[PDB]
């Protein structure tokens, strides 16, 4: 969306000054992810589908 | 996946 709006994405508490770059927002509880705090058994900045553990979780 | 690296049009 906005730009404006755009560092409202931090990791959960995690995320200030670090990883920042490998941050992860997953479409639809899309606020924060570190690629390695809490994401699937793949930790890597993914170059395809992403989606949470949690949302693919009920598909 | 969508990073901070690419949302922000720097
Ligand atoms: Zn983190
Ligand atoms: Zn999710």
């Amino acid at each position: 969306g906005s730009v404006n709006f755009v560092d409202l994405y931090v990791c959960m508490f995690c995320g200030r000054g670090n990883n920042e770059d490998k941050l992860l927002l997953c479409d639809g509880c899309d606020d924060s992810y570190h690629t390695f705090c809490l994401i699937p058994p793949l930790p890597d900045v993914p170059k395809g589908d992403w989606r949470c553990p949690k949302c693919v979780a009920e598909e | 996946a969508r990073t901070k690296q690419t949302a922000r049009k720097s």
